[PDB]
């Protein structure tokens, strides 16, 4: 039905997961995971892109 | 899988899978037109389909009487309808097509009629006459559409068969169904399938220009062709917008039943209201949650100017407290045999509570699926349905309340009891303070408004030459020369040395009848006037122009409708039946004329009208006396008025569908076609309802609520109207919604305002709001797309159709029309691209050669396609916003350039001269194997060309030229002017611009425009089919110099804008997460909250900005005079040019140096402008706010701009905001990377353009 078709839309374009319950960062615990050329941590869905 | 076959490469051409070439859209269009309609349906016989699209078609279509019984004559020699269910049965019958035909030549199974009818026709024969109606009217029925048909399938099918789509935002395949679900395409190839039965063809009618051939199968029917059409429409409009298969199925049940009535167009008509009152007029029963916009029409309540203040939660108190929809609805089913669709509606209408994209997509979706014919009848039965009406005056003005009458028009008292007297007395006020202005005075604008009637389908010229014959007096012929018969610049020329007592008999003549068909409307008929009583009908709409800008200057547009239907306030739609039946000479003409001829009159003492002397009449009313008092020229041309309004107006009949029946008869209706036809209508709506909210309602209620509501509702804060169409504006109180039953008893207080003095108010409330055909409800825009068929055309007239370099355009208007509604982007881009290579090739029969013309793709890029996978790139990469020319071209192509490098290096062309755009990459080349340059010039070449060729006689043309501009003059104080401006420019401003635009190339231009309806045929249409020959063989060197000195600047993006709007409201129908791209620009960007009538009026530098020249011209020619030096007296010969007085004309032009202008007046410099699509857009924020210079790296002395010629930021945010939007996603911020040559070289080059016109 188009109820659950728009209901996975929004979830697909909008509801993506991680909504950073607040830690003290870790470095083998990071958001990014590995910077592909530079190989560190990064911890943020804008600064690993 | 046939289609398979042939397209092999080419439909994942289109689908984003396989790079797009150019050979493969050739072979395309090679396999589109080497092809027949017995391949059409074995193609449609191919597909199986999935047990949700099929239903039971009664046989009951098929076997019909004859037309006998159906036609008579009229005792007036009139060929007319006899009717069988009420006066409105009056159209084409499915019935009997089969037995008036003969077969064609060279054909077997179809053909044409048979002409031994038409000639005992022209011999009077009567059933010859009713056979050739009869034959005929199916012929204009089966005229109404664009193309053949079958090629609109096909592209369906080219399309459709390349499957699901990939979605870039959604990362997702789709989910719409495929071809084995649609009742349209399996009961379309159902109904070929049995009329054409066990028959060798099967088409059962082909489209011809030169008209439509029938199949002989003794089942065929007359409407077959009208539901064929609505069958492809709703055959399109599922697979790209995502109706679901329900709605169809219900839609499609309702055209067959159509079919099976008595007469379809008739059921169409009557049957139009079932869509709208089941769905969206009963909508909203209960809620509990919700977002709706908050809106604020501001303080100045004409600015159109609004601050959206964001978002806003429902409440259970917003449900729907408009009154019931039960009984009148169900009566509908009821009377038709439709009450299975109607309990449909209403049960799932009711199944919906939450104002989110869903049940507005729902209310989309019942939109788009009624009917999309065009309504044909024969013209002489309207003429005699809606000319023969006059309104119910219940209460006139008594005979006692007229003083004794000056001239021929009786005053009235000003102690009647009667309501007219504030009409009097606004139309009274209103002439004298538009008198007492001097602007109406500037003989400037004398001939603004003497050229303001050449427009609007000028006719009856010749009954004014034979009117002018008839009053005896010496006539210029002008011999041999091509179009001019047929002009109202002819009428005007024939009558430029004429005296006004001269001609003052000849404004007694009758009125041509041009036609117009519509979408689910009776087909309007447009009528012009000659020009002398275009001529003196001015006053009238003076007055009528002052009142729509001063006085109660309510409009002349789509957040109007989300203001109104935003939920606190409520909306009430207003409208009259036939509005122009109402205005006669018995209530309205009488007192009208009578005020604006003693409104003035104090002001008119002796002053003279152009044209016009004075005179002098009587009156009696000084009843106890009699003197006679002169008249001024305001009062001569009222008059001259008076009698023609009070006497009635004469209709020449003649129609090209029944075999000469021509007549004229009198009629009391006020023209549709004039320069004062909408203005007063509006300026009567807002009167009437002044008088209304003034006096009329509280001397006829009884309780306090419904009179201390209409104390607060006054035209100056809530009312709106244009002419057909009002509006209420209820202001949402303290308490929220106003409660009903008031605004109940009010509206029918409001139907008593009607039909007590002739008028008919159709009052619609219902929670919603419609205005000018625009539904929104709780402040969300429903795209209505009945009202943009794809495949029907109005051809009102039997008149030869243009030949084949026009349909592609009318493609692209297609295009446009699927672009400003919620359409699926996927599916609708590609089958634009199948449709647009469907119209492609067109196979000449050219003398000693078979020629093939051959558009590339690259013609429809420039103008604006969007492409899908270009070079290796991602699919689906950029949006159908690019502006539709050298902009756009600029946009994505630099968007993709070093990809494009790295294509180009593959296969390699290489070649060592390193290029500031390509480097170590040529272009020359590929671009030309490409055929990239070539669709790219095509482009620019003008289409449908004819031209007047034939070396006309000078002398004559030249004595016509000379007549036409002792038009233009009526004082030589303007010749004065612009001869001395003349003389200025011939000093000074001559040269170094290589076209002025003047006012006396404007009797050429007026001769320019009056030679394009030859409609010849051979001569220059062989020579367009050369030019496009020679252009296409012709190798070509580089792109445009606009392009080449855009190639230059390059640009950067990074941090996507913050949100405009809030994502979880509904904004408009059809957009949302599914439909990615444009709904993500919409919240992106914004919506453009402004009419943009008053934006871009801000935009046109002179103050009227009327000339009747293209003032565009004027503004943009002005302003390169600007840049390119040119002292100020160059300026002044430019404005000198229009020749305004001189002494303002100094000043403006001493004004237009040291002004910085805005952005927006620079596009005209360099010939841009705003493409269609962006209107919806809040455009002008992300200009001035987010294109920038000195970008976030710094200053680099390459991004630099001299301190003179600042007029390049204007186009820097230009391109910079077209780089910006053409890519999908999020309008994101752009900053300038360098341009390579300094702001100094770059604008230099932008001078040597400039140096050419």
């Amino acid at each position: 039905p188009m109820s659950t078709r728009i209901a996975e839309a929004t979830s697909a374009i909008v509801s993506k997961h991680p909504a950073r319950v607040g830690l003290p960062p870790t470095a083998s615990s990071g958001h990014g995971y590995q910077c592909h050329v530079c190989s560190a941590v990064l911890f943020s869905p804008l600064d690993l892109d | 899988s046939m289609i398979l076959t042939q397209f092999g490469p080419f439909i994942e051409s289109i689908s984003g899978i396989t790079d797009q070439s150019n050979d493969v859209f050739e072979n395309a269009a090679k396999a589109f037109s080497m092809f027949t309609r017995s391949d059409v349906y074995k193609a449609l016989d191919e597909i199986p389909f999935s047990e949700d699209a099929m239903l039971p078609i009664p046989p009951t279509i098929y076997t019909k009487p004859s037309h006998d019984s159906y036609y008579y004559i009229d005792a007036l020699n009139r060929v007319r309808r006899k009717t069988y269910q009420g006066p409105d049965d009056v159209y084409v019958p499915n019935c009997s097509i089969v037995e008036l035909l003969e077969p064609h030549e060279t054909l077997t199974s179809y053909g044409r009629l048979s002409e031994a009818i038409e000639n005992r026709a022209k011999d009077g024969d009567s059933q010859a006459r009713i056979a050739t109606t009869y034959g005929r009217i199916a012929e204009s029925q089966a005229r109404q559409i664009k193309a053949p048909l079958e090629k609109f399938v096909l592209a369906l099918l080219v399309a459709e068969a390349g499957g699901s789509l990939y979605d870039p935002v959604l990362q997702k395949y789709d989910e719409i169904p495929g071809l084995s679900h649609n009742c349209p395409l399996w009961c379309f190839r159902e109904i070929c399938r049995h009329i054409s039965g066990p028959l060798p063809d099967r088409a059962p009618y082909l489209y011809l220009s030169a008209g439509v051939f029938w199949l002989m199968s003794p089942r065929m029917t007359s409407a077959i062709p009208p539901l064929l059409s609505d069958l492809v429409n709703l055959a399109i409009l599922q697979q790209t917008a995502g109706l679901d298969p329900s709605l169809v199925r219900l839609g499609v049940q309702i055209c067959l039943h159509a079919a099976a009535s008595s007469s379809y167009a008739w059921f169409i008509l009557k049957t139009k209201s079932i869509f709208p009152q089941n769905t969206l007029h009963s909508m909203y029963e209960s809620l509990e949650g919700g977002y709706c916009p908050n809106l604020e029409w501001l303080e100045p309540r004409s600015d159109y100017k609004f601050m959206y203040m964001g978002a806003m939660p429902l409440s259970t108190k917003y449900a729907r407290s408009a009154p019931s929809n039960d009984k009148k609805a169900r009566e509908l089913g009821e009377k038709y045999g439709l009450s299975s669709v109607v309990s449909e509606l209403r049960r799932r209408t009711k199944t919906y509570s939450k104002h989110d994209f869903t049940s507005v997509r729902y209310i989309r979706d019942a939109m788009a699926c009624t009917s999309g014919i065009f309504l044909v009848r024969t013209p002489t039965e309207t003429v005699l349905q809606e000319y023969t009406q006059s309104p119910e005056i219940k209460v006139p003005i008594p005979q006692k309340d007229w003083t004794g009458p000056i001239g021929e028009i009786r005053i009235l008292k000003d102690t009647t009891s009667s309501i007219a007297r504030y009409l009097y007395r606004t139309w009274y006020l209103a002439a004298a303070r538009m008198a007492a202005q001097p602007r109406t005075w500037d003989p400037l604008f004398q001939a603004i408004m003497r050229s303001q009637y050449v427009t609007a389908r000028g006719g009856s010229g010749a009954t004014l030459r034979e009117s002018l014959y008839a009053i005896n007096v010496s006539l210029p012929d002008f011999k041999g020369l091509p179009v001019k018969a047929a002009t109202k610049i002819f009428q005007a020329a024939q009558l430029a040395n004429l005296p006004f007592s001269h001609t003052s008999v000849a404004i007694l003549a009758d009125t041509s009848m041009g036609l117009r068909n519509q979408v689910q409307r009776r087909p309007r008929s447009i009528m012009p006037l000659n020009v002398p009583q275009q001529q003196v009908s001015a006053p009238h709409t003076l007055t009528a122009d002052y009142i729509n800008y001063h006085m109660n200057l309510s409009t002349t547009v789509i957040p109007l409708g989300v203001y109104a239907s935003s939920p606190p306030n409520q909306s009430i739609n207003i409208d009259i039946s036939a509005c122009d039946a109402s205005i006669t000479w018995d209530f309205f003409l009488s007192v009208i004329m009578a005020a604006i001829h003693e409104g003035v009159a104090s002001s008119s003492i002796g002053k003279p009208f152009m044209g016009v002397p004075a005179s002098i009449v009587n009156d009696e009313s000084v009843v106890g006396v009699r003197a006679a008092r002169p008249i001024s020229g305001m009062q001569n041309m009222i008059q001259h008025l008076s009698k023609l309004y009070k006497r009635g107006f004469s209709y020449r009949v003649n129609d090209s569908f029944s075999p000469g029946n021509d007549f004229t008869h009198m009629t009391t209706t006020f023209p549709s076609g004039s320069t004062a036809t909408s203005t007063e209508h509006t300026a009567n709506n807002s009167t009437m309802m002044e008088t209304f909210l003034t006096v009329w309602g509280p001397e006829h209620t009884d309780d306090p609520d419904v009179l201390r509501l209409m104390k607060s509702l006054t035209i100056q804060r809530n009312y709106v109207c244009q002419g057909d169409d009002g509006l209420m504006i209820i202001d949402g109180n303290t308490a929220g919604k106003v409660n009903s039953e008031t605004i109940q008893k009010m509206l029918e207080l409001i139907s008593k305002y009607g039909e007590e003095f002739g008028w008919k108010y159709d009052i619609a409330y219902d929670g919603t709001a419609e205005y000018l055909k625009l539904y929104f409800i709780f402040g969300c825009r429903i795209p209505n797309l009945s009202r943009h068929p794809i495949v029907g055309k109005e051809r009102a007239n039997s008149s030869a159709e243009e030949p084949w370099p026009a349909i592609l355009d009318q493609i692209m208007g297609i295009f446009f029309n699927g672009v400003h509604d919620g359409l699926q982007w996927q599916r609708w881009i590609r089958y634009s691209w199948a449709l647009c290579c469907a119209f492609s090739r067109q196979r000449t029969m050219t003398g000693e050669s078979v020629g093939y013309l051959q558009y590339p793709m690259w013609s429809f890029v420039y103008w604006g396609l969007p492409l899908v996978k270009v070079f290796g790139s991602d699919p689906w990469i950029f949006s159908w916003y690019m502006p539709t020319g050298d902009l756009g071209m600029y946009s994505w192509i630099s968007l993709i350039r070093p990809l494009m490098t790295r294509w180009m290096v593959a296969n390699g062309y290489v070649t060592d001269k390193c290029s500031p755009v390509f480097g170590n990459a040529d272009y020359r080349k590929c671009f030309n194997e490409l055929k990239l340059y070539q669709g790219y010039y095509m482009a620019q070449l003008p289409r449908n060309p004819k031209k007047s060729g034939r070396a006309a006689p000078r002398e004559v043309r030249e004595q016509f030229t000379q007549a036409l501009s002792d038009y233009l003059m009526q004082n030589p104080e303007l010749k004065s002017r612009v001869l001395r401006g003349r003389s200025e420019w011939e000093k000074y401003g001559a040269g170094i611009i290589h076209n002025p635009p003047s006012l006396f190339d404007v009797p050429h231009k007026w001769y320019q425009g009056a030679q394009e309806a030859a409609t010849a045929t051979r001569e220059e249409l062989a020579e367009m089919d050369e030019t496009l020959m020679r252009a296409r063989k012709h190798s070509y060197s580089s792109f445009s110099k606009l392009l080449e000195a855009y190639l230059l600047v390059k640009w950067r993006m990074c941090e996507a804008r913050e949100p405009s709007v809030d994502l979880r409201l509904p904004l408009c129908a059809g957009i949302d997460p599914l439909n990615s791209d444009p709904f993500l620009k919409m919240v992106s960007v914004g919506p453009m909250l402004q009419s943009t009538r008053k934006y871009f009026a801000q935009t046109l530098f002179m103050a009227k900005t009327v000339s009747g020249l293209d003032v565009n011209a004027i503004d943009s020619a002005l302003l390169r005079l600007r840049t390119l030096g040119a002292d100020k007296k160059a300026l002044t010969a430019q404005l000198l040019m229009v020749g305004l007085q001189e002494s303002e004309a100094d000043a403006l032009a001493g004004k237009i140096m040291l002004q910085d202008v805005n952005t927006v007046q620079l596009a005209r410099v360099v010939n841009l402008a705003v493409p269609d699509t962006w209107m919806s857009l809040d455009f002008d924020t992300m200009f001035k706010h987010h294109v920038k210079l000195l970008p976030k790296d710094g200053r680099h002395l390459n991004t630099d701009i001299p301190p003179r010629m600042g007029w390049l930021r204007a186009i820097l945010r230009f391109l910079g905001a077209g780089m910006a939007m053409t890519a999908t996603g999020v309008a994101v911020d752009i900053y300038l990377e360098d341009i390579h040559g300094g702001g100094r070289s770059l604008g230099q080059r932008f001078m040597t353009w400039m140096r050419q016109e």
